[PDB]
């Protein structure tokens, strides 16, 4: 996939593909090899390495942050996965039926 | 009947090679032949002999347990002789290299079912020659005799030989296992970069290539297989840096080597100059 | 009570809406139920007459779709006793709600349960077989019909009487009774009191069933005197025909149809399935011919070999056992229709393609019952001497040097034992395995995967039949195919640590690897895909410890089955209870240390490393043949 | 990986085995018959004349027995039936 | 062997016992210990007489008595008494069966029990009753050492190698260390602390010997308490001094050639009435009077048809 998608990156950013980086990192975490993924998780959102456990996570791709997020539950810290999935739920549930257009 | 076979097995012979076809025109003499020989008659057998000489192509074919009758017929330094004539002419099939390669094998095995397992064994190195003829039965039955030889007795050099035919064919984890047990002999030397390059661990290749490449400076192997693993890594930066890093030491062989590697690393960082 | 209640709210209270959620889970379970049609049935079992467990357990049948109670049919049978009647209404309702479509798994374990000792199960049956009988009647009745001379026939006088004898004996001779030795034979007279009907009982109630029928009332007749004299006149006539009739039972080889039952030589073209054979999606397979001999294994019960014409028109080998119960096996092969799909679901599992093979399983009696045959299987135990014999290699030159080193085997202490078995194993060969193996498949790929085949098919009741327990693996106690080079596996009996729980020789080992099949793999076969494999499953399992709980704890808590306890145990639920720890000990893997949840590898080396035990091994009973 | 076998989805090794388990001429014997059956199955020129003298040979030659006689005839029969005169009149004066 | 001072007996199956002296390099006198393997040749401490411990019975025949027949064979057992020993009053004997308990014998006592049980857990390894003679020491198979005493019963457990046997817990006559040989080829030893009097002798741990790969039978104190002489599974004598705990004198029989037959064990190595000599019971069905100086057969007793575990070498002198 990525000999594909090395080709697939000359044309997309990943930041339209993200998607296509998901179940990618997701098999390459189930390739065990989160780094990578991680690496490119990273790049998929371009913020936020660990750096704090305090980063509020930003929601700029929900399912991205959602993404990383059991990737960090995998990861040696399962606390902050729980952690940040009510804060971002929190800010879901308030985006949610407030960012609300119908 | 052993003078037939006598000037048969001067027949089977007759020209070796000579070139490939005639080779099998030989063994076609040789399966005619043999047909003709009549086997043991066994009348039979000795029916087939106008019967596969009729024409009778896939009969003629098989013949398979033709020379097993006559194998059993004894004249056993006559046998041997032709045996042995059978395996220079095997080793002329081994020159062949194909056809014989084919049939003789399947004229081991049903012999080797026979027991029957007495030409030529063991043998197993041609067998294996043989079985290096092409593939799957160079393979099925090559691993059989690879293993067969190796349960005689243990080496490296068969794992390195045993645990690749997994893969090729294509039985991936039996390869591991061997290491695995490997691992508990053999060996620290042998070179687990190669194995785990061949079983596609590439950290543990790295390491192994680093210890190694620790030793040393590089075997252009040691650099380009080390490098191997981070690209199989995916790993750039490294692949990349080492490259960039070292492009001075490169052989045009590591040259052109690495070069592609090295249109990966930097390619891989999307420096395209660099690459290019 | 306080608490209780609040509990039995909380309970149910929790209990519904999770209900619900069940059937609601059902709306999208769907093609897997099982875990959810257990936890229903594992509520119905417990709260169901109370009215809210009831209500919504009444409201979720109308959600649910029939199939999915198709699956636990057997059990809901099995059940059908349950006395508190919000529970057993129901189920003779839902059963008589379900018995229209697909009786063909219904019918025949209703035709069983058609008869009872303890009778509400058949009452409830005669009553819900009556409110089938209705429309599938002649089925019904051809599957009684059928079961009618089945049980016969699954079952000869001659032997009845040979057994009795024996077993009447050993209690006159044992114990000394002759009291309850009656009840032994008695039934036996009455039973040729319910006349001989065909040739086989009539001609031998004329030339031996006199004997029996006088010596009788000579036991009778000793009843009321307690003089021998009546009694020990009454032996040797048993004995007369007995000790003439017990050389004389293997004269018996595929039997003359006419002898018994014509009755089923009748039998054509009946509405009614092959058994078991029918499922939800297929046609019937309808009985078409059952060939006029009929054949019987030399064996146990002397286990009686069927053929069935198919309607469809193939042959379906079946096998009989009198005196065997199915219902453990019966529910266990059940299990693996799941531990397929588990596998089913996991890519490499599928990419490995592994699975469990099974059989039909029908019991007549709860002792006797339908068992399917598939041919190109065998226990490797043949084999071994299959290779001996043909290899002329001398059966027990293990163990015979077992002796001639040490006679005093049982006697010794481990490391001699170890010694013994070290040095007996020491000095024997451990190819005998693989080379017929070898030989015995046309060519070496073939060879090959069935090897592979074998080796991973091998892995599975490895670890399968390690976290169930079952024990007792011999190269009797399994089957191998030569086709599909696979194992198969019979001798099912033990249930979990029944191998370790009986008394003489618990075999110490989880599963055995014996170092032929230890060596039947490929050059040490054990770490390759093996290992891995093991893995493999070890892996998948510890997702889904979930749905095989459930599963285990039913028929754990199977009351037909509970008194495998007491045959075990030679206070219910409490017992039962233990095991679905260690289940969870091993469904963890914190079997070994209850202060971790071990690593698949370890654990699979772990059992691996327990049963790698010469020590384990050397305990292990011999006619089990450890060192094969 | 999997699709193209998924989506994609004996009397000689029969008899391989039992080779040894008699005479390797019986089963010499045995390996005949079959190749014959199958090039009779097959229908050329031959349609196997020569060896249906040879067919000849055998059950005179083996004199018996038995059974891999048997599905020979329904060859051919089929075979006469497939006959085609030529081999008739001698299948005819052969089968005698 | 009745006045005979040096007694060197050696049995194992044999369904005999092969009477011997290490002087004689000729069968001395013979006994049948049958329907079973002979579980240890055990003369009273004080030469009363011998009880042979069997399967289900011990059998006492006499040293001084030639060729007796059983004072008892001493039954209610199941499977062996495997451990068994006496109190060196000779007349209280106190023996680990198979078991899995401790028994408590007054032989002279007419009945044919113990006179007391107690309760092990795991197979029974050993009986050392401690110099003291207050204290039963016994091992079991998953190493678990009940420590336990003739009175108040205290079951003291030591486990050094966990789940695995210690195969026997030895006593030198002192009780400096505890040095209990495991199954796996590694003797612990333990200081045995001087609370003797009230029953402490405590476990201070100073040597896990690199005994063996394979299993080590028996590490052997000297009964001098000076040196420690290992018996093998993997077929060899590793003699670290109790001192010490450095090999002094190997008897290796592992002979010079690896696999061959199972040539014999190390089951127990003699230390002789000076320690310069070792007998070596093996699945040689003989056994070998070596010189624990330099490992030097004086005497080779073969009778047996089967394999040597069992030996005596008791000077009572």
């Amino acid at each position: 996939w990525q000999k594909i998608l090395m080709v697939r990156s000359l044309v997309v950013s990943p930041h339209e593909d993200m998607r296509t980086w998901l179940k990618y990192a997701s098999l390459c975490g189930k390739s065990g090899r989160l780094a990578l993924a991680h690496k490119t998780l990273v790049l998929l959102l371009g913020v936020d390495p660990s750096r704090q456990l305090d980063h509020p996570l930003p929601t700029v791709h929900p399912q991205v942050t959602y993404a990383y997020m059991k990737n960090m539950w995998k990861s040696a810290r399962k606390i902050d996965a729980f952690q940040h999935m009510q804060h971002f739920v929190q800010t879901m549930q308030q985006q949610a039926q407030h960012a609300i257009a119908t | 009947m052993k003078k037939l076979h006598v000037s048969t097995i001067n027949l089977q012979k007759a020209w070796g090679a000579a070139r490939r076809v005639s080779k099998d025109d030989w063994l076609e003499w040789l399966r005619r032949l043999s047909l003709e020989l009549l086997k043991d008659s066994s009348s039979p057998s000795l029916r087939s002999c106008w019967a596969l000489a009729q024409a009778y192509n896939p009969m003629a074919r098989d013949l398979f347990n033709a020379a097993f009758v006559s194998c059993w017929s004894e004249l056993n330094e006559d046998q041997q002789d032709e045996l042995i004539r059978s395996i220079e002419l095997a080793l002329t099939s081994q020159d062949i290299a194909e056809v014989t390669q084919t049939l003789l094998n399947l004229a081991e095995f049903m012999e080797h079912s026979d027991k029957g397992p007495l030409p030529l064994r063991d043998d197993n190195g041609i067998v294996l020659l043989g079985e290096r003829a092409a593939k799957c039965r160079a393979y099925a039955k090559a691993l059989h005799y690879k293993e067969l030889e190796f349960q005689k007795g243990p080496t490296p050099a068969i794992l390195e030989s045993l645990i690749s035919i997994n893969n090729k064919l294509q039985q991936p984890e039996a390869a591991a296992g061997v290491l695995e047990y490997a691992m508990k002999h053999f060996g620290e030397l042998e070179i687990q970069a190669t194995w785990y390059e061949k079983l596609h661990e590439w950290e543990d290749a790295l390491v192994a290539y680093d210890k190694k490449m620790d030793t040393n400076k590089d075997d252009p192997e040691l650099m380009l297989g080390r490098m191997r693993c981070l690209e199989a890594l995916g790993e750039w930066g490294q692949l990349h840096q080492q490259c960039c890093e070292k492009w001075t030491l490169v052989n045009d062989e590591t040259q052109a080597k690495m070069a592609r590697m090295a249109a990966a690393a930097a390619w891989g960082l999307g420096q395209w100059d660099s690459m290019e | 009570k306080k608490v209780t209640e609040d509990l039995s709210k909380t309970l149910l209270m929790y209990t519904v809406p999770a209900v619900q959620g069940f059937f609601r889970s059902i709306s999208l379970s769907r093609g897997n139920n099982l875990q959810d049609t257990l936890r229903v049935l594992t509520l119905w079992f417990d709260y169901g007459h109370w009215p809210d467990v009831n209500e919504a357990l009444v409201e979720g049948v109308k959600a649910i779709q029939i199939d999915t109670w198709l699956q636990v049919i057997p059990q809901l049978i099995a059940r059908i006793d349950t006395p508190r009647p919000l529970v057993g209404r129901l189920i003779h309702q839902l059963l008589t709600d379900i018995g229209r479509y697909h009786p063909q798994a219904l019918i025949y374990p209703l035709t069983v349960a058609s008869k009872s000792t303890t009778t509400a199960r058949h009452n409830a049956a005669n009553k819900i077989l009556k409110n089938m009988c209705e429309h599938s009647n002649t089925l019904v009745q051809q599957a009684m019909m059928v079961s009618e001379e089945l049980i016969r026939v699954a079952i000869l006088w001659h032997e009845m009487w040979h057994e009795g004898l024996e077993e009447a004996s050993r209690l006159y001779f044992g114990e000394r009774n002759v009291k309850g030795m009656f009840e032994v034979l008695e039934p036996l007279h009455a039973m040729m009191e319910r006349g001989p009907q065909t040739l086989k009982e009539t001609s031998f109630n004329q030339a031996y069933g006199r004997d029996l029928m006088e010596a009788q009332e000579w036991c009778r007749k000793y009843m009321k005197s307690g003089n021998v004299k009546d009694l020990t006149q009454a032996w040797d006539l048993y004995y007369h025909v007995f000790r003439r009739i017990s050389k004389q039972l293997p004269q018996l080889t595929s039997l003359e149809l006419q002898y018994v039952s014509p009755k089923l030589l009748m039998c054509r073209d009946l509405e009614l399935a092959v058994p078991g054979t029918y499922d939800p999606n297929q046609p019937i397979i309808r009985i078409q011919s059952i060939a006029p001999s009929l054949q019987v294994i030399t064996s146990k019960q002397r286990p009686r070999k069927l053929t069935l014409m198919g309607s469809n028109g193939h042959e379906f080998v079946f096998l009989l056992k009198g005196h065997e119960d199915l219902r453990q096996d019966e529910r266990v092969m059940q299990l693996f229709g799941l531990v397929n799909t588990l596998l089913a679901n996991d890519p490499t599992s599928l990419r490995k393609n592994l699975s469990i093979q099974r059989y039909a399983v029908i019991p007549l009696s709860t002792n006797s019952g339908l068992i399917g045959w598939v041919p190109h299987c065998d226990t490797l135990h043949a084999l071994i001497r299959d290779y001996r014999e043909k290899k002329k290699i001398l059966l027990n030159i293990e163990h015979r040097i077992m002796l001639r080193m040490a006679p005093d085997y049982d006697h010794l202490t481990l490391m001699q034992k170890v010694e013994v078995f070290e040095h007996a194993v020491n000095n024997t060969a451990g190819d005998d395995l693989a080379k017929l193996l070898w030989l015995k498949s046309p060519s070496s790929e073939v060879w090959f995967d069935r090897r592979t085949n074998y080796t991973r098919s091998l892995a599975v009741m490895s670890m399968v039949g390690y976290i169930l327990g079952l024990g007792d693996r011999h190269p009797s106690n399994l089957m191998l195919d030569r086709l599909s080079g696979k194992i198969l596996h019979i001798d099912f009996g033990d249930c979990f640590e029944v191998a370790m729980t009986r008394e003489k020789f618990p075999e110490k080992i989880p599963f055995r690897l014996t170092r032929m099949l230890t060596n039947a793999m490929e050059v040490t076969g054990l770490d390759g895909n093996y290992r891995i494999t093991c893995h493999t499953v070890m892996e998948v399992l510890r997702e889904h410890k979930d749905s095989v709980m459930a599963v285990l704890e039913a028929f754990v808590y199977d009351p037909l089955l509970n008194w495998r306890l007491m045959d075990t145990n030679t206070a219910l639920n409490k017992k039962a209870i233990q095991i679905i720890n260690r289940v969870r000990d091993k469904l963890t893997g914190r079997d070994f240390s209850h202060d971790d949840t071990l690593d698949v590898p370890t654990q699979v080396e772990l059992l691996i490393k327990q049963a790698t035990s010469h020590e384990n091994l050397c305990q292990c009973y011999i006619g089990w043949c450890p060192f094969w | 990986e999997s699709k193209s076998s998924q989506d994609s989805s004996m009397l000689v090794n029969m008899g391989n085995l039992p080779l040894d388990e008699f005479y390797p001429a019986v089963s010499m014997v045995a390996l005949m018959r079959i190749f014959r059956d199958q090039s009779l199955s097959h229908h050329h020129t031959m349609v196997v004349q020569a060896i249906t003298f040879i067919f000849k040979s055998l059950g005179l030659k083996c004199v018996q027995f038995l059974p891999q006689v048997m599905p020979t005839f329904l060859n051919v029969i089929r075979v006469c039936d497939g006959a085609i005169r030529e081999f008739l009149f001698q299948q005819l004066g052969m089968l005698v | 062997v009745g006045s005979d001072p040096v007694i060197l007996a050696t049995a194992g199956y044999d369904h005999t016992v092969r009477f011997w002296q290490a002087h004689s390099g000729i069968c001395t006198r013979t006994v049948q210990h049958q329907d079973s393997q002979v579980n240890a040749l055990e003369v009273t401490p004080d030469r009363s007489m011998i009880a042979a411990a069997g399967y289900q019975h011990i059998r006492m025949y006499d040293l001084n008595s030639n060729n007796p027949n059983p004072i008892i064979s001493y039954d209610g057992v199941n499977k062996n008494i495997a451990s068994v020993g006496f109190h060196e009053d000779g007349r209280w004997m106190y023996t680990g069966g198979e078991d899995c308990t401790a028994r408590i014998w007054d032989l002279r006592s007419r009945n044919l029990q113990c006179q007391r049980i107690f309760q092990v857990n795991a197979p029974i390894n050993c009986v050392c009753l401690h110099p003291n003679q207050a204290e039963l020491i016994v091992g079991d198979q998953s190493g678990a050492i009940h420590i336990w005493d003739l009175k108040t019963d205290h079951n003291e457990q030591l486990i050094p190698e966990p789940e695995v046997s210690i195969t026997s817990a030895h006593i030198d006559p002192d009780a400096s260390y505890m040095a209990a040989v495991n199954s796996t080829g590694n003797c612990y030893v333990w200081n045995l602390t001087g609370g003797i009097g009230d029953e402490v002798t405590q476990l201070i741990p100073k040597t896990k010997i690199p005994a063996h790969t394979r299993y080590a039978l028996q590490c052997r104190f000297s009964p001098d308490s000076t040196l420690l002489a290992t018996c093998s599974a993997d077929q060899t004598c590793k003699i670290w001094r109790t001192s010490n705990f450095s090999l002094m004198t190997e008897l290796s029989i592992k002979s010079g050639n690896p696999g061959e037959s199972s040539r014999g064990w190390m089951w127990g190595c003699a230390f002789s009435g000076d320690s310069q000599y070792i007998v070596t019971a093996s699945s040689d069905n003989l056994a070998r009077l070596w010189c624990v100086e330099t490992g030097e057969i004086k005497r080779e007793y073969g009778g047996h048809q089967k394999a040597v575990v069992c030996l005596a070498f008791n000077d009572s002198v």
